[PDB]
């Protein structure tokens, strides 16, 4: 995989590696799921959400 | 914002109102809890910059609510490469003189990482611009904050579908031609936020250029350029003295 193709199928940042290797990252106050591609937030109000419709799904 | 909608409270919680000395100047968008972007031009007039605060949380201009949080403006960085008056690199940075607390009606708008931003986010269609700016040309500004989905467009096509300055990398265009829907006076500094996979991040600042004039788009700073210029500065100390031009790249 890489990241210039579908965002290397992270959720969020990317980097490319020397070989057919990729590794996915979060933003601060995210961390990453153990599908190596997916963020879930670490704290209560993570950039980038909109807590009254986070709830609303909730 | 021109032929847009109420964003109902709450639902952009990272808008900033910029107010000198009681009056509004422009928007901003919190990208952490003691940083704000800004358009540079905001600030070409400024004579007392002790007088700059920032409003977070604010919905209704008419009412207190208790939800606003306002702070001084401690610094106001700006590139070296900005000339003012114009508007290539129109681009400010604003560190707030003590953190908001982040609440259901103030959180931070992501600021991406460059490549993420420029590979993937520069090629979501359409993105969210917002503010208390003029609700019509000639008009009124908005006592309730206004938003407004625009497409982007490659500025190529931007050239070719428009009929003064021109379009930089610095730039992008982004909006209508038919003169129904745009940002406006009032608006300038405020985000152009993106949506991805569940995320939003912040790609453009409202720049400057009339609003909502056919045959012309929307002009917008493009935030990608500066991730790592803005990365860098929050990492350094406070200087004396509210202005600091900053070198860039
Ligand atoms: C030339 C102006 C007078 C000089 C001066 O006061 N400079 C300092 C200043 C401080 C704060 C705001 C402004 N300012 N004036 C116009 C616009 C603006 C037009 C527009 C169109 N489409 C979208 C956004 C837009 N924004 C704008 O933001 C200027
Ligand atoms: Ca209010
Ligand atoms: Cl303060
Ligand atoms: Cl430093
Ligand atoms: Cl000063």
């Amino acid at each position: 995989l890489i990241c210039v193709n579908e965002n290397g199928g992270c959720e969020q940042y990317c980097s490319d590696h020397t070989g057919t290797k990729r590794s996915c990252r979060c933003h601060e106050g995210y961390s990453l799921l153990a599908d190596g591609v997916s963020c879930t937030p670490t704290v209560e109000y993570p950039c980038g959400k909109i807590p009254i419709l986070e709830k609303r799904n909730a | 914002i021109v032929g847009g909608k109420v964003c109902p409270k709450g639902e952009c919680p990272w808008q900033v109102l910029l107010l000198v000395n009681g009056a509004q100047l422009c928007g901003g968008t919190l990208i952490n809890t003691i940083w704000v972007v800004s358009a540079a031009h905001c600030f070409d007039k400024i004579k007392n910059w002790r007088n700059l605060i920032a409003v977070l949380g604010e919905h209704d201009l008419s009412e207190h609510d208790g939800d606003e949080q306002s702070r001084r403006v401690a610094q106001v960085i700006i590139p070296s490469t900005y000339v003012p008056g114009t508007t290539n690199h129109d681009i400010a940075l604003l560190r707030l003189h003590q953190p908001v607390v982040l609440t259901d009606h103030v959180v931070p708008l992501c600021l991406p990482e460059r490549t993420f931003s420029e590979r993937t986010l520069a090629f979501v269609r359409f993105s969210l611009v917002s503010g208390w700016g003029q609700l019509l040309d000639r008009g009124a500004t908005a006592l309730e904050l206004m938003v407004l989905n625009v497409p982007r467009l490659m500025t190529q096509d931007c050239l070719q579908q428009s009929r003064s300055p021109n379009i930089t990398e610095y730039m992008f265009c982004a909006g209508y031609s038919d003169g129904s829907k745009d940002s406006c006076k009032g608006d300038s500094g405020g985000p152009h936020a993106t949506h991805y996979r569940g995320t939003w991040y912040l790609t453009g600042i409202v720049s400057w250029g009339g609003c909502a004039t056919v045959g012309h788009f929307g002009v917008y700073t493009r935030v990608s350029q500066y991730i790592e210029w803005l990365q860098k500065l929050m990492r350094s100390e406070p200087r004396p003295g509210v202005l600091l031009r900053a070198p860039f790249p």
